[PDB]
DNA sequence: AAAAGAACGGAACGCCTGCTCTGAACCTGTGCC
């Protein structure tokens, strides 16, 4: 029955936008996802469905809101029962680099357009919602092992390294990108908080039994994490004024919540520090060297311009 | 034999120490059941130990306090492990001991819904269960008890539903497995317990009629199943049929027509219980409000099909 | 009986509020088998939430009245009726001293509401229900023992575990007065679970 | 010297926690004599903190850590909701008041820097509470510059990391 | 010397908002009516 459904969408998808009819579309999508609740769990068609589903992702571009949405949802709900998808977050994550410019604003990108789904009108919280959803996840069901983890356990940790470690690499690619400065800006500073309270309570379960392969994923989480998201922290502030003009041409409240994750991203990075600290004088080991001293903010009220 | 040995070794561990000689006796038992399932002298052999150790520990209360102590480190160490069908015998006898019981039944709980939401997970999840292969069930020993402990014991069937009656408050999802577990277990033991059949009828009713502001679709549910696995039950139960209907026109949530299709049999079987209705009938009816006269009115369409149609 | 009619029909919504107001007025005129009958007959009639002013006034009214377990009969018969009473309660309470109908209608909560000692383990906790007045509540109003039994292994056996003084003091005291009960097994319940924890527990309980 | 010192931050945290709030602009020429107190405040807290620059002592780094953190928060909980509507009428004064504040405030980064570097478990018991609420102070001032339509004056600036009396 | 003690250091469940996604016939503009 898919397959006489895949037929449609393809047909419909590849069909100029005058004949789009986006209600359908949509409809088209959910079926699918519907009915891929019950396929075999070790079917090949679960294989086969997936293999076309991220081809046509990847190749046709959903323009429609939903469409994009409906679609990245059936893949991952896929692609969650059968592996993890921090290589297709860091893939998408280069795509939207790619499509906007970087924090720095002195270096460029070439196209990279790895996949056709996201493009420069898809650079809302159209995906940069749902991906951030997914790493909430990803990261929700590592608490639950961490919280077990507290003969097999080295496999144990070498697992968890590696999708902490990709997912590094991800929240690395989105931090040095100009997000847009709606909620994704506040959920992206709301599961930074909540990934680095996940870095502890590893850690502070190793403290009551050393290995490189942590070291190493703190020395990738200094260098490609700390730096970038402090200077993220400084594009912040600019998106916020600029965004802040915006006030009809009691700003209070709007400036509280726009400024909101802000503080608690410090003390986030600060206690996952402190216990840290902890960790290298209990560890006999030297951990600061790769990390880089915990910058901090002042301000200065231009008297001048208050004329 | 064996049980003055264990006897005497309980004697010992009251003059000697506790911390590792329970775990020892119950990883005895362990092995001879998993070695005898692949046995009714040998269970009536448990049932006799279980009776003498029961009854130390009521004797000694304070005895048994370390055990829930162990119990608590070995979950906190090993991932739902050490709940073997002796352990949580051991732990339903004292409970009808009633001392500190409500802490045990906390502890289980807390158990239980651990047990389930990582059931949930591991299920909704294979990414967590090729790394965490661990996946321990609770509810499938707990319901393997009912048949373990189905060859005449001391307190094994108080213990059991004792253990019932919390699970099912505490269903009140996780919720919704807790409720289905307390419904299989207690359906169990009312076709295992032949000799508590009367008794958990009769709190099941006390039971059945206890939430009138909360809802009760559980109860009715199990009260269903045991009156179709047991038509006869409720008939034994007698001085009932004519008392369950105290205040049945109250809240109509769908419960009276459950309540009315559960017992039908017995109405049909019972003409006291057709005259008592009737009688409650002419009261509903003719109930001025509007509030509640359509549960009755229900109620008796439900009845014209109940009784049958001969003629 | 023309109340006892009335609360047996439904009548307009608006005429509801006068003739509610009507019943509180002439409830401390009902007298000892008279106003008992009212009192159910309203309780039975009244589901409204903004009844909680209502419930605290009755409430004032009735403290100095305080079978008679047949207002308990009504209140069981509503199976969430909790919330607005424990609200009308916490809120009077608060600023009033006491209240004899407040403690036993806090313990029918409590047995049905299985959510009632929240307050009681704050009034008491700071500065309130003083032990005299649940001892005179107990030597006066003997159907509180005669509503049911694990009352006391409902309150007082939490109230030894309490922190504050006075929580452990009210319990004790609890348990006290319901050793003076009549009931022979209820005595030996009791007094059963007094040696359970005197053998086993903490040792100030003990 | 050290018990003296946490007693002395004891006391003036606790004074300045014992100032009224901020009313909505409940009163006039009330905030004027509401708002020289949190002058003298600040500036008996920034001679303290001077004093801390002589006496590297570990207990004295520990006690200026917490009080100052908590001396902060009070400060946030309760002159700003004042300080706001004092703006109107009162410019001179409290730019300079939050001139000295900031001064003030400025040493704490540092020293919690110098925590850090010197691995000190105690004085490093103490450091992500008292950065976040130094964060929360810095965006607190945007916010009611923002309120009283002076939002374009108000701009941020990563603060140069230094030792105590020292650089980098 | 860098060990305790207990007073100092610290954690969990509960709350309804000030939130942003969603909503709605409109009123405008312009090829059509």
């Amino acid at each position: 029955q898919i397959r006489q459904f895949q037929r449609s969408l393809v047909n419909q998808l590849s069909s100029a936008e005058d004949d789009f009819n986006s209600k359908e579309t949509q409809l088209l999508i959910t079926i699918l996802s519907t009915l891929s609740k019950l396929l075999d769990p070790g079917s090949q068609q679960f294989l086969q469905f997936l293999t076309w589903t991220v081809k046509i992702c990847k190749e046709n571009a959903l323009e429609d809101l939903s469409c994009c949405k409906g679609l990245l949802t059936l893949l991952f709900s896929l692609h969650v029962l059968y592996k993890s998808p921090v290589s297709l977050l860091r893939e998408l994550a280069q795509d939207i680099h790619a499509c906007l410019g970087d924090i720095d604003q002195d270096v460029e990108i070439e196209s990279r357009s790895h996949f056709a789904i996201v493009n420069v009108k898809t650079a809302a919280p159209t995906v940069c919602l749902l991906v951030l959803g997914q790493a909430d996840k990803v990261l929700e069901e590592v608490d639950w092992l961490i919280k077990r983890l507290t003969n097999q356990t080295q496999a144990l940790e070498k697992g968890v390294i590696l999708q902490l470690g990709t997912l590094l690499t991800v929240f690395h690619e989105l931090v040095q990108t100009a997000l847009p400065a709606g909620s994704c800006v506040d959920s992206l500073l709301r599961s930074l908080s909540k990934t680095y309270a996940i870095l502890t309570s590893l850690i502070k379960h190793y403290i009551q039994a050393v290995p490189g392969r942590l070291e190493k994923l703190v020395k990738l989480s200094g260098s490609h994490l700390t730096p970038q998201c402090y200077s993220f922290i400084t594009y912040v502030q600019n998106i916020h004024s600029e965004s802040l003009s915006f006030a009809e041409e009691t700003v209070m409240a709007k400036v509280l919540r726009d400024t909101k994750p802000i503080p608690n991203l410090i003390f986030a990075i600060e206690q996952y520090e402190k216990f840290l600290i902890h960790l290298s004088k209990k560890s006999k080991v030297n951990l600061m060297q790769y990390m880089k001293l915990s910058t901090s903010r002042d301000f200065r009220i231009n008297a001048s311009m208050l004329d | 034999e064996i049980p003055p040995l264990v006897y005497q070794l309980l004697l010992l561990s009251a003059k000697g120490s506790k911390k590792t000689v329970l775990e020892g006796i119950i990883s005895f038992f362990n092995q001879l059941d998993k070695r005898q399932k692949e046995l009714d002298q040998l269970r009536h052999v448990e049932g006799t130990v279980i009776l003498h150790i029961v009854s130390a520990i009521n004797l000694d209360q304070d005895i048994g306090e370390e055990l829930i102590k162990h119990l608590k480190t070995e979950q906190q160490k090993d991932p739902g492990k050490a709940l073997c069908p002796f352990s949580v015998s051991l732990l339903l006898s004292t409970a009808v001991k009633h001392r500190l019981q409500e802490q045990i039944f906390d502890f289980l709980k807390t158990s239980i819904t651990r047990s389930c939401k990582d059931l949930q997970i591991l299920q909704a999840s294979k990414f967590l269960q090729d790394l965490c292969p661990q996946q321990y069930d609770v509810t499938a020993v707990i319901l393997e008890v009912v048949k373990n402990s189905a060859f005449g014991w001391d307190h094994v069937t108080q213990g059991l539903v004792d253990l019932g009656f919390s699970l099912m408050e505490s269903y009140e999802m996780p919720a919704q497995q807790a409720c289905k577990l307390g419904a299989s277990i207690l359906l169990e033991t009312f076709k295992v317990h032949e000799p508590i059949r009367s008794d958990i009828l009769e709190q099941v009713l006390n039971r059945v009629l206890t939430k009138a502001a909360s809802p009760v679709s559980h109860f009715i549910d199990l009260l269903s199943n045991i009156v179709v696995s047991a038509p006869l039950v409720l008939q034994n139960s007698s001085s009932r049929v004519t008392e369950t209907f105290d205040n049945l026109s109250f809240l109509p949530i769908d419960t009276v027509q459950g309540l009315l299709r559960a017992v039908q049999p017995l109405l049909k079987v019972s003409m006291s219980v057709r005259d008592s209705l009737i009688l409650v009938l002419q009261k509903a009816i003719f109930s001025r409000q509007l509030d509640a006269r359509k549960a009755a009115v229900a109620g008796f369409l439900l009845l014209l099909r109940n009784f049958k149609i001969l003629g | 009986p023309i109340l006892d009619a009335l609360s047996r029909l439904d009548l307009d919504a608006e005429l509801l509020a006068k003739v509610r107001q009507s019943a509180m007025t002439i409830v401390p005129s009902v007298k000892l088998e008279d106003l008992p009958v009212v009192i159910k007959f309203i309780l039975h009639n009244v589901k409204a939430a903004d009844a909680v002013e209502v419930i605290s006034d009755l409430r004032k009214s009735l403290d100095l009245s305080s079978l008679f377990d047949v207002i308990k009969l009504a209140v069981r018969f509503q199976k969430d009726v909790s919330e607005a009473w424990i609200k009308a309660i916490e809120n009077s309470t608060s600023v009033s001293d006491h209240k004899v109908l407040d403690l036993i209608v806090l313990l029918l909560i409590h047995s049905t509401r299985k959510q009632t000692e929240k307050v009681l383990r704050s009034k008491i906790r700071l500065g309130c229900m003083p032990e005299q007045l649940m001892q005179n509540a107990f030597q006066n109003h003997s159907m509180v023992i005669k509503d049911f039994f694990p009352s006391i292994l409902s309150l007082a056996q939490t109230f030894l575990h309490s922190a504050h003084p006075a929580v452990v003091s009210f319990g004790s005291c609890m348990y006290k007065q319901a050793f003076a009960v009549f009931d022979s097994y209820c005595q030996q319940e009791v007094v059963c679970a007094l040696v359970t924890h005197v053998c086993s527990g903490n040792e100030t309980e003990l | 010297f050290p018990v003296f010192f946490r007693v002395m931050m004891a006391q003036l945290e606790s004074s300045v926690k014992s100032i009224p709030a901020g009313k909505p602009s409940d009163s006039g020429e009330v905030q004027l004599e509401k708002l020289l107190k949190w002058n003298i405040a600040v500036r008996n807290f920034h001679i303290l903190i001077n004093l801390v620059k002589v006496f590297d002592s570990r207990p004295v780094l520990s006690i200026c850590l917490k009080y100052g953190r908590l001396f902060v928060e009070a400060f946030l909980k309760l002159a700003m909701p004042l300080l706001d509507h004092s703006f109107k009428k009162h410019r001179d004064d409290v730019q300079s008041l939050l001139k000295t504040l900031q001064l003030s405030t400025r040493q704490l980064h540092h020293m919690c820097g110098h925590s850090k570097i010197h691995q000190d478990l105690g004085l490093t018991n103490h450091v992500p509470l008292l950065k976040k609420s130094l964060e929360q102070f810095v965006y607190r001032v945007k916010a009611m510059l923002a309120f009283n339509h002076c939002q374009e004056a108000f701009w941020v600036g990563v603060l140069k990391n230094r030792d105590l009396q020292g650089e980098e």
